[PDB]
């Protein structure tokens, strides 16, 4: 009757709403040729498209929050769920809780313990008198010197398979049909607020799931100025994530050339014991070049003054205290798990623009039996590695905390953070968020129908 | 692919077609690469069933006999296609969206096909 | 929703539209809430494929060129819609149901589309 | 069922219709009888989406406004249907197949439906 | 009843008013929670107080 | 093996049982007692 237009259905209109879905992984279809019996994640893991597509959306402004990002939570539970699936088929070490008779190794206060103990053979009749070599961190005495496994009173224990490797490989997160992933292309982005230039991708960039504390290793570099990120900045309870401009060369080696016993606890099962150490008598150490660490510090200390004020004193110091995972730099190199003393790097005091040799070193401790992510009921034994392990990684960022003692208007001190591994994933995921596409739409037009 | 999302609705009608489309024996992660694509085909058919039961029965664009109510975004035609964008458009209709949906399935394909059956007898 | 099942076929044509439609990581019970809905979408598409291959190509009601045989429920028209019900109706046709199905796919959309192709040439 | 695969394309149009269609709690082998039929329905819908977005919107045979290029298998009409077979036919078009696909979705249902919308206004 | 005259088939009864029933464990107990590790802990029944 | 005795009335329904048990370590056993109902155990 009254004119004019009529409703009309449009399919595929550009309308999306912020939402959450279940994301899968992608390995680049080369990681599969890397083989070594299912390295890390990739087994049936989806091959990445040789030509990923990134579409820049013009005349668009979208508001991002990285701390509210849901992609982080899936990845955190993924690595955890990934971890258990790796330890299920492997050999369980349950009857290793046998009494340990230990003694001091032939310098640096006997960090290594030579332990003799009784063990079950293939046959169920006669036991086996054999010795092994454990770090001081893996054992605890109970009251010659008698020791025991450190994890036995807390939980059970299982050995990781020598076939698989913990080597981080690039993993692309993609979204299923009907969804989309937004990417923030600005050079300077702190993870909160509106984003001027936004592009969309089916898959996120190459992300190496490197689990580390107090140091972001093998991560993505920032653009131009170094970045400063915090959930709540003025709040001293929230950690402060830092993104580096130039990568920092770091060396961590295992200056112990070792051998594998490969003792037989059959039928069919074989445990890899740590034999005698042939080589340098040394404790594990981590190298950082004095010139390269300082330059970054000088550029970073200036960025904190875009918040804490033009002029103020910023002092750095080592970890306050807590669990070993919190107080030291924890990571994996060559299959072994290093815990490094970062106290030497964080000893400095800075002026407004400045601070008042050719190398630096960091003492590292080795622990084979670990419970990360506060896991109880499952302890993983890192198998020994033949020969000396040497590794070189990039230091791409930090986890930092601010002191609560204030004296807020006087000076501020920062210390290396730890704990939550989500922050590590938030470091790479800050520029991405998940939305679902709503294709269906209605618009008024004259066509009507016959 | 979404390129006109920032552009006006009038320009957004040209690229409409691109938006339509972009061992397996594992015990675990097999459910992770499955559960995602299964709800995808469930979400896919969810939209398509609506397209059939309405006056469309076909994809892309299709029209209907439902008259546009003035009370629903009273506007200028050039104020819609030429001056306005889809994200900005779906924002206002958000209240009347469920109302419009009813007019397509009820007022049309329920009352139209029956109307058609009566017009097909003679 | 099924409300006219007791009513006559004539009254049952009005409510026809309502009948059309009404962590997930678990090792077990996940297959129990899955196997049910998967055969559901399999049973769904099973009906829809028949609807396309016949002279319908659309949902709800659609007509065909198949003449109604006298030998199939010879009746009065008012004895069907006005005096009789669907459960009672499907009961008698039970024998001729498979016969009728053949006339739709074979006698029509096989012979009709080809007929159409020949009528579309000129 | 494939019976005319050896026969000519002209004879192969008659049997076209036959080609259209032919506890579950186990931990293992349940994925073997599943993974096969799930990609089957995925492969099924993959063909059907193409049928809709093109100028078909229906199964079996359907036509289009796309003109046949001479450069694509320049031939005699009786040299195609009467003298030649499908396996032998798809062999030559193998190069132009991806080209033809573009003309159906782009040149037609993208440009046709919009053309239709403009012809439906008056 | 499935088959009433048949004495082999059970007879199911449905009440009108619900019947209040009390069942208690007049033994106030304690859990030993003995440790049969590594990681496992069994809950033994201690003395009754 | 369960070494049991009669609880301190109503004909000793509860049995106080002493037995050997495996600890966290695979070396030394554990001498501990538990309390089982008469219905959960059978003498040999
Ligand atoms: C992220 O991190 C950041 C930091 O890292 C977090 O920021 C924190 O945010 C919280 C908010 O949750 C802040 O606490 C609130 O502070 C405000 C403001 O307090 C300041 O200013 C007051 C007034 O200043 C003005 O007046 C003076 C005098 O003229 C003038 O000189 C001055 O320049 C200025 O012009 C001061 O009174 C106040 O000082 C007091 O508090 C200090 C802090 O504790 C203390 O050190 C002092 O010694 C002094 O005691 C301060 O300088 C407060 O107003 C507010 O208080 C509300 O909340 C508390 C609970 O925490 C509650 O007990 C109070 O009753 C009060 O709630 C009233 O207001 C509500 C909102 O209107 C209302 O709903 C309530 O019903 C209630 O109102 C009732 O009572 C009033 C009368 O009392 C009545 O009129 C009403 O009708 C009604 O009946 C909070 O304490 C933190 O300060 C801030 N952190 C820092 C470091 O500053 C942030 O939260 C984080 N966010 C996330 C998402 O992570
Ligand atoms: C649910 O539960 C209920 C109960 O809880 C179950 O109910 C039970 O059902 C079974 C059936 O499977 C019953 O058994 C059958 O009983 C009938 C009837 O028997 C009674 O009546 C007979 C005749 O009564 C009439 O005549 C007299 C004389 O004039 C008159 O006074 C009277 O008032 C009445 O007018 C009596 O002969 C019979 O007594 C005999 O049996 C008693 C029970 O054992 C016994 O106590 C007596 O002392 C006496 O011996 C009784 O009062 C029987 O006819 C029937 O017998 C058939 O089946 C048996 C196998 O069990 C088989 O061996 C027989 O040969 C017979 O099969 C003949 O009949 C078939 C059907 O026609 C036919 O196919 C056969 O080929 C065969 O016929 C052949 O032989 C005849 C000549 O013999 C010949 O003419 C034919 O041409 C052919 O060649 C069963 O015994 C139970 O009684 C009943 N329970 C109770 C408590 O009553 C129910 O099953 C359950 N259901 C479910 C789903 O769970
Ligand atoms: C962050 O990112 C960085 C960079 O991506 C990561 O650094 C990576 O670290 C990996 C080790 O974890 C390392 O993998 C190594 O690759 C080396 C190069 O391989 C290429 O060259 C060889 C030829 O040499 C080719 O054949 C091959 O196909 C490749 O093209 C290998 O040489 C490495 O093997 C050695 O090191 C590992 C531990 O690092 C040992 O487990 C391994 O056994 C090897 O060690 C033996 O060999 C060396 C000499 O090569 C001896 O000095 C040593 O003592 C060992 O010898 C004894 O042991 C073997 C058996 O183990 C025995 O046969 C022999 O006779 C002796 O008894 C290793 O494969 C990546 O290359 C490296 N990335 C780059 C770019 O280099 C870093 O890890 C990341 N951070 C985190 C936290 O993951
Ligand atoms: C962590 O470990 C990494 C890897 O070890 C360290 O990075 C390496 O750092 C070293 C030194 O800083 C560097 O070595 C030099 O590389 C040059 C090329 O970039 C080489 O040309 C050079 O070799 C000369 O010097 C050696 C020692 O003096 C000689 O043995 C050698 O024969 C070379 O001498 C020649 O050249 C001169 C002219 O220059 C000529 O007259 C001579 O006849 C002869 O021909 C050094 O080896 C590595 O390149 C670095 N590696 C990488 C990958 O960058 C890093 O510093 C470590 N970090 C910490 C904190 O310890
Ligand atoms: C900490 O960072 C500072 C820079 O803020 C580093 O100072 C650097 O010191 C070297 C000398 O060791 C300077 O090189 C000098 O260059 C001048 C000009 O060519 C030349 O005249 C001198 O003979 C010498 O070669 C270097 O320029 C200077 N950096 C800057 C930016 O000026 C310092 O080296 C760092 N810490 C350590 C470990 O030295
Ligand atoms: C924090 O870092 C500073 C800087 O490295 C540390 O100062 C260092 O202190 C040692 C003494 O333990 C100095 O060694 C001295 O060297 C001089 C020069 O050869 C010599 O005369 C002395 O006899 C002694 O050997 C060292 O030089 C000095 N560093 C510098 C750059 O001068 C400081 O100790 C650190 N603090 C903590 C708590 O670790
Ligand atoms: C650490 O950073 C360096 C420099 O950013 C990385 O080396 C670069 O690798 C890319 C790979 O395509 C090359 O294009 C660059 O040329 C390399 N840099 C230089 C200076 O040549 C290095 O790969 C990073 N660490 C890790 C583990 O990847
Ligand atoms: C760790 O202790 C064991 C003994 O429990 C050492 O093994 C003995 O080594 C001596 C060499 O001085 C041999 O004579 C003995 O026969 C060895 N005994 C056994 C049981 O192996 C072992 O050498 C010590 N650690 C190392 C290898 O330095
Ligand atoms: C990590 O490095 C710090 C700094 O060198 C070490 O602190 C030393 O602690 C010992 C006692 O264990 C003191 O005798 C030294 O005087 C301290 N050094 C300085 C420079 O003050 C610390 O021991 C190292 N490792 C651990 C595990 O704490
Ligand atoms: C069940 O028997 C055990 C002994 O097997 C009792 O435990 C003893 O209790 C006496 C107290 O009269 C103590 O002096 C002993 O040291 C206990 N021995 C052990 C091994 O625990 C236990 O008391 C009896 N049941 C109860 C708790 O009444
Ligand atoms: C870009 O988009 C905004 C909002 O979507 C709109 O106001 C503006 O007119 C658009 N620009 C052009 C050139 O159409
Ligand atoms: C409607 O659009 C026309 C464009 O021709 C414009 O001139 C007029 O002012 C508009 N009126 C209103 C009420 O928007
Ligand atoms: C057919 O229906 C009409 C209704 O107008 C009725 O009068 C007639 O008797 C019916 N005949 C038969 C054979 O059912
Ligand atoms: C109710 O249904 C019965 C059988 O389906 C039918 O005989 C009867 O006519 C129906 N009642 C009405 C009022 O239509
Ligand atoms: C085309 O077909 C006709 C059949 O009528 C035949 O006579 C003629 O020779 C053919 N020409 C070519 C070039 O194939
Ligand atoms: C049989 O097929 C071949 C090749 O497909 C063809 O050349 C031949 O003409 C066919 N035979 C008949 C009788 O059509």
């Amino acid at each position: 009757r009254a004119e004019n237009l009529w409703v009309t259905v449009y399919y595929g209109v550009p309308v999306w709403k912020d939402a959450e879905t279940t994301l899968f992984c992608a390995s680049d279809a080369k990681a599969y040729e890397t083989e070594k019996h299912n390295v890390w994640a990739t087994h049936a893991c989806v091959p990445t498209d040789p030509n990923p597509q990134e579409i820049h959306l013009e005349n668009v402004t979208e508001e991002f929050n990285m701390w509210k990002n849901n992609m982080v939570e899936q990845m955190h539970t993924d690595i955890i769920s990934l971890w258990d699936q790796s330890l299920k088929p492997c050999v369980k070490l349950t009857p290793l809780c046998v009494t340990l008779q230990c003694t001091n190794v032939t310098d640096m206060r006997g960090e290594l313990k030579n332990c003799s103990f009784n063990m079950t053979t293939e046959l169920r009749d006669k036991k086996q008198k054999v010795y092994s070599l454990f770090y001081r961190l893996d054992v605890v005495q109970i009251n010659n010197k008698e020791y025991r496994l450190i994890n036995c009173n807390t939980s059970a224990i299982t050995q990781a398979c020598p076939k698989v490797s913990f080597e981080p490989i690039p993993i692309h997160y993609c979204a299923p049909a009907g969804f989309a992933i937004l990417k923030c292309k600005d050079k300077k982005f702190n993870g909160t607020g509106p984003c001027p230039s936004v592009s969309t991708v089916q898959c996120t960039h190459g992300i190496k799931p490197v689990v580390s504390t107090q140091l972001l290793l093998n991560g993505s570099l920032a653009e131009e100025e170094v970045m400063i990120r915090s959930e709540n900045i003025t709040n001293n309870a929230k950690n402060i994530l830092v993104q580096f401009n130039t990568p920092v060369q770091i060396n961590c080696t295992r200056p112990n050339n070792n051998t594998r016993k490969s003792i037989r606890i059959g039928p069919g099962q074989a445990f890899y014991a740590t034999g005698d150490i042939i080589g340098d008598i040394r404790q594990a150490h981590c190298n950082v070049s004095k010139a390269t660490w300082n330059e970054t510090l000088g550029k970073v200390v200036k960025q904190l003054r875009k918040h804490f004020g033009n002029n103020t004193i910023i002092r750095f110091a080592n970890s306050s205290g807590g669990d070993l995972e919190v107080t030291t730099h924890s990571f994996n190199c060559g299959g072994e798990f290093f815990y490094c003393n970062t106290s030497g790097l964080f000893n400095s005091t800075w002026i407004s623009n400045t601070s008042v040799n050719d190398s630096i070193t960091l003492p590292c401790r080795i622990k084979q039996i670990i419970n990360m992510w506060q896991r109880i009921g499952q302890a993983m034994y890192a198998p020994p590695i033949q020969g000396v392990i040497r590794c070189v990684s990039n230091i791409t960022g930090l986890i930092l905390t601010r002191d609560g003692g204030s004296t807020n208007s006087t000076t501020e001190t920062f210390r290396p953070g730890g704990g939550d591994m989500r922050d590590n994933w938030r470091s790479e995921l800050y520029k991405y968020k998940v939305v679902k596409i709503e294709p269906l739409g209605v618009a008024p037009t004259r066509c009507k129908r016959r | 692919f979404l390129g006109a999302a920032g552009s006006t609705m009038g320009a957004a009608s040209m690229t409409l077609t691109v938006q339509a489309r972009n061992l397996l024996k594992l015990t675990v992660w097999g459910i992770k690469q499955l559960q995602a694509r299964v709800l995808a085909v469930e979400r896919y058919l969810r939209d398509q069933q609506l397209l059939g039961i309405w006056g469309c029965s076909g994809k892309l664009i299709c029209c209907t006999n439902v008259p546009w109510n003035s009370s629903w975004s009273n506007r200028n035609l050039s104020e819609i296609w030429d001056n306005m964008t889809w994200l900005q458009w779906d924002k206002e209709i958000s209240n009347y969206t469920q109302i419009i949906y009813g007019l397509l399935e009820e007022s049309q394909n329920q009352q139209e096909k029956n109307e058609q059956d009566l017009l097909a007898l003679d």
